Order: structure tokens, then C-alpha cells, then sequence
């Protein structure tokens, strides 16, 4: 039954890790959108009059 | 194999004054590329068969 | 997951390649971050510097240009911004571009736009006295350039007061 | 007109081409070259009045003064038809007699 308990721990921690990764992916998408906006702003307002 | 410190680029000090300007006298025309994905392969996966 | 245990590792073996798949995404994220910073800041080909003597028609950029006194060579406003803001198998990797390099990019951009104008974003930087750059920038938004030359002192004082006010507010 | 949106330089036109799962643009841009050095001045006094250029900028090669378009060297004599007047030459910082 030690392997059964280990199995419980393993699946729980797997779920937690996968959730963490998915949240990271969503947040990365948000940050990338913001960075693209920043690059556009800095190429259109700093390097020339808008 | 060598390891070094990244070089941000060249180093020039533009000759600023208060009564001097620079005006171009010739031009060139450049053709450049830009590649953008617009689509990816449509794929279907059955539940029961898989 | 296993915390340095053998039997746990053997049990985890029969789950297939979950961990390769997981760790393949974090790498994409990190590469994405480095690309983000590079494409935001590395907009210039060269690195410009400002002349020692600074007579920009009365405008005063001392609060914005970097201060050689501090080791980081960051300007006063950047210093305020930096001051204000606040394992178990996890690792934090350092960013590729150190803060000093980022400051150097910002200084290059700002010196170029002070001296050249917009011309350094298209071809090679062309110097232009700062007053008759603001004249072009008024001419851009409709107001004739006569206004700037006839109200230079007031405009400069207003700009300096605004920059001091933003300094205090921050 | 927005800077660096398509092509690094001053935009002229673009051409599309297809690619297996995307598009490829060929941007045609104009880039200046072969700079030079000149002496400038924001306005010109004349009979007390202060002339400014309609479109262009004042330059000098050392002995004479000219008005040119900004993005391409092409000197022209300064006439009353390419300049306009506003006030007298007593408040501008940098007028030059001509
Ligand atoms: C502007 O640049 C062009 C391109 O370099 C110059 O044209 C060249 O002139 C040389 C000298 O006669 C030729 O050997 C090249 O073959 C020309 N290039 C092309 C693409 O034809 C042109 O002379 C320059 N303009 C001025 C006023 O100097
Ligand atoms: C630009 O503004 C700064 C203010 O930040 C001026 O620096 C002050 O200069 C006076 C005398 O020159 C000193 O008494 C102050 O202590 C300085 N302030 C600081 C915060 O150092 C600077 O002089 C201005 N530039 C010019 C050309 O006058
Ligand atoms: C500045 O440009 C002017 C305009 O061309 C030059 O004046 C002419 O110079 C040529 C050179 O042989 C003479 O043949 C002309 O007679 C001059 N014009 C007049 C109205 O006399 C002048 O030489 C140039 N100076 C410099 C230092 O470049
Ligand atoms: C451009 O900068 C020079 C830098 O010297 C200015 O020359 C000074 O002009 C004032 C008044 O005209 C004199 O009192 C100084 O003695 C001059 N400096 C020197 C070293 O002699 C010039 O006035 C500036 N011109 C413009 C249009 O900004
Ligand atoms: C432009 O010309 C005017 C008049 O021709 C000059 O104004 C005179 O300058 C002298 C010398 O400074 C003064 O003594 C006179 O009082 C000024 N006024 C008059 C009505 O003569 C002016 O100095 C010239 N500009 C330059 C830069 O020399
Ligand atoms: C203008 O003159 C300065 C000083 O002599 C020089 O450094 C600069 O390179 C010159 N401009 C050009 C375009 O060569």
C-alpha cells in the first residue's frame, strides 16, 4: 500500500504543477501583448512625432 | 570556444552644436522582407476512437 | 515530486513523458522574455553620447541624463524609480541583459533624440540645434514655427517647471 | 506614415507574396545618404523685420545663405515668395543679418 499512497501524492503534485504551468502560459500571453504595445509606442512616439 | 561580454554596438558621439546642421545629398532604395504566419493545419481528433 | 527517492521515481516512470512536455514550455517562456526585452529596447544600431557642454536653448535635462557619480550611471529619475519599487527544485534564471546595459540603451536613445531628432531612426543621425527641432515639432501640429521663436523663454521655463513637478510627484 | 510599421525608413509601397501558411511582404523604402555640414540660423533680419521660411530651412556654405527642403540638398536663393514675416528682429535668439 506504500505504492498506493505514493500514487496519491504523485497525482496530486502533478495536478498542482500542471495548473502552475497553465497559469504561467496565460500570464506570459498577457505580458507579450503588453510588450508588443510598448515596442510600438516606443517606435512611433520616441523616434518620431505621432 | 571562447566566452566574452556582449557588445551593444558601435560608439559615436554626434557633433552637436547650436548652429550646425547636416543635410543629405543622395538617396538609396531598399527592398526588405517580412514573414507573417496566418494559418495552421486544421486537425480533428475523435474522442472514442482515440 | 519525488524529493530524491528511488521508489517514487520508479512509480513515476510509468506515466510516460509528462516532464519533458512540461519543461519544454518554461523554456519557450524564458526565450520569449528575452526576445521581449531585446525587441523593446534594442531599437538602435549605434550608441550615442551627449556632448560635454550642454546649451539646449534653455531646456534643462539634468534630471534625465545619466549621472556619472553613481556607479550604475542611472539618472535621478531612474534612481527614484528603482528605490520606490520593492529552494525546493525551483530555479530562477538571470536575464540576459543586465540593468546597466538597459540603462545604456536608454541613454543612447535619449541622447540621439536630443541631438538628431527623428532622423536617426530612418538613416544616420543628423545633428540639428534643439530650438529649431522644437520649431519643426510645432509645425507638425499646425501651429506655425513663429510662435516658438517668439516665446522660447516662457516655453523653456514651463518645461523645466513641469519636469520639476513630475520629479516631486514621483 | 507611422514610423517603422512597415519598412525601416520612409515607406513607398509594398508587395504581397504567398507562402505555405502565411504571407511575405516586400517593403520598398527610401533611405538618405551622403550627408554634409552647414551653418544654420532660425530667422533672417531684413529692414528690421524677421523672415522665416515657408517650407525648408536656412543654410550656408560659408559665404551665402540659402533655403532648402529638409530631406534633400537643393539650395535656392531666398526670395520674398518662399518666406514669411512676423514682427521685428529683437526677440528671436539667433537671427543673422542678410
Ligand atoms: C547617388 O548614388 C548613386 C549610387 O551610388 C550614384 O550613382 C553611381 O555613380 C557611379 C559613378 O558614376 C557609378 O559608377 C555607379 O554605377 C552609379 N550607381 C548606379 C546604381 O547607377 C550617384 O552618382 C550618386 N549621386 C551623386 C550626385 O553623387
Ligand atoms: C538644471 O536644473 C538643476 C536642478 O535640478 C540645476 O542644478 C542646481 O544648480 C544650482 C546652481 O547651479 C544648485 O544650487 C542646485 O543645488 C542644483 N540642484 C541640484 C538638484 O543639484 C542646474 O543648474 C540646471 N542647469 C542649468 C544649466 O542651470
Ligand atoms: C557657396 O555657394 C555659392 C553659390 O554658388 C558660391 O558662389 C559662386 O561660386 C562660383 C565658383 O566659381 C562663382 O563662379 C560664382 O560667381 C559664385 N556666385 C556668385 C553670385 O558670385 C560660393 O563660391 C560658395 N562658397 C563656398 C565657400 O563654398
Ligand atoms: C551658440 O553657442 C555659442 C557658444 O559660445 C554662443 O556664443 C556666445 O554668444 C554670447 C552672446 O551672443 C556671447 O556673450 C558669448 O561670449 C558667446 N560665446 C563665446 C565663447 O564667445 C552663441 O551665442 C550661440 N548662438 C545661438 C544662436 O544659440
Ligand atoms: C544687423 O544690422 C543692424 C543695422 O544695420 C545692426 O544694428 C546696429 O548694430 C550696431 C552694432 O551693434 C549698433 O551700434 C546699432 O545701435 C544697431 N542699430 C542700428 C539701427 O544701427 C545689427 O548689429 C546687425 N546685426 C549684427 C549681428 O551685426
Ligand atoms: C561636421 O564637422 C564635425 C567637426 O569638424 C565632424 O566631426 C563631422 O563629422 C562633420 N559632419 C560630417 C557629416 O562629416
Amino acid at each position: 500500500e506504500a505504492e498506493v499512497q505514493i500514487d496519491r501524492l504523485i497525482t496530486g503534485r502533478l495536478q498542482s504543477l500542471q495548473t502552475y504551468v497553465t497559469q504561467q502560459l496565460i500570464r506570459a500571453a498577457e505580458i507579450r501583448a503588453s510588450a508588443n504595445l510598448a515596442a510600438i509606442k516606443m517606435s512611433e512616439c520616441v523616434l518620431g512625432q505621432s | 570556444i571562447i566566452a566574452y561580454t556582449m557588445s551593444l554596438g558601435a560608439e559615436n558621439s554626434v557633433a552637436y552644436s547650436n548652429n550646425s546642421i547636416a543635410i543629405p545629398t543622395n538617396f538609396t532604395i531598399s527592398v526588405t522582407t517580412e514573414i507573417l504566419p496566418v494559418s495552421m493545419t486544421k486537425t480533428s481528433v475523435d474522442c472514442t476512437m482515440y | 515530486i519525488c524529493g530524491d527517492s528511488t521508489e517514487c521515481s520508479n512509480l513515476l516512470l510509468q506515466y510516460g513523458s509528462f516532464c519533458t512536455q512540461l519543461n519544454r514550455a518554461l523554456t519557450g517562456i524564458a526565450v520569449e522574455q528575452d526576445k521581449n526585452t531585446q525587441e523593446v529596447f534594442a531599437q538602435v544600431k549605434q550608441i550615442y553620447k551627449t556632448p560635454p557642454i550642454k546649451d539646449f536653448g534653455g531646456f534643462n535635462f539634468s534630471q534625465i541624463l545619466p549621472d556619472p557619480s553613481k556607479p550604475s550611471k542611472r539618472s535621478f529619475i531612474e534612481d527614484l524609480l528603482f528605490n520606490k519599487v520593492t529552494f525546493n527544485g525551483l530555479t530562477v534564471l538571470p536575464p540576459l541583459l543586465t540593468d546597466e546595459m538597459i540603462a545604456q540603451y536608454t541613454s543612447a536613445l535619449l541622447a540621439g533624440t536630443i541631438t538628431s531628432g527623428w532622423t536617426f531612426g530612418a538613416g544616420a543621425a543628423l545633428q540639428i540645434p534643439f530650438a529649431m527641432q522644437m520649431a519643426y515639432r510645432f509645425n507638425g501640429i499646425g501651429v506655425t514655427q513663429n510662435v516658438l521663436y517668439e516665446n522660447q523663454k516662457l516655453i523653456a521655463n514651463q518645461f523645466n517647471s513641469a519636469i520639476g513637478k513630475i520629479q516631486d510627484s514621483l | 506614415k507611422r514610423v517603422d510599421f512597415c519598412g525601416k525608413g520612409y515607406h513607398l509601397m509594398s508587395f504581397p507574396q504567398s507562402a505555405p501558411h502565411g504571407v511575405v511582404f516586400l517593403h520598398v523604402t527610401y533611405v538618405p545618404a551622403q550627408e554634409k555640414n552647414f551653418t544654420t540660423a532660425p530667422a533672417i533680419c531684413h529692414d528690421g523685420k524677421a523672415h522665416f521660411p515657408r517650407e525648408g530651412v536656412f543654410v550656408s556654405n560659408g559665404t551665402h545663405w540659402f533655403v532648402t527642403q529638409r530631406n534633400f540638398y537643393e539650395p535656392q536663393i531666398i526670395t520674398t515668395d518662399n518666406t514669411f514675416v512676423s514682427g521685428n528682429c529683437d526677440v528671436v535668439i539667433g537671427i543673422v543679418n542678410n
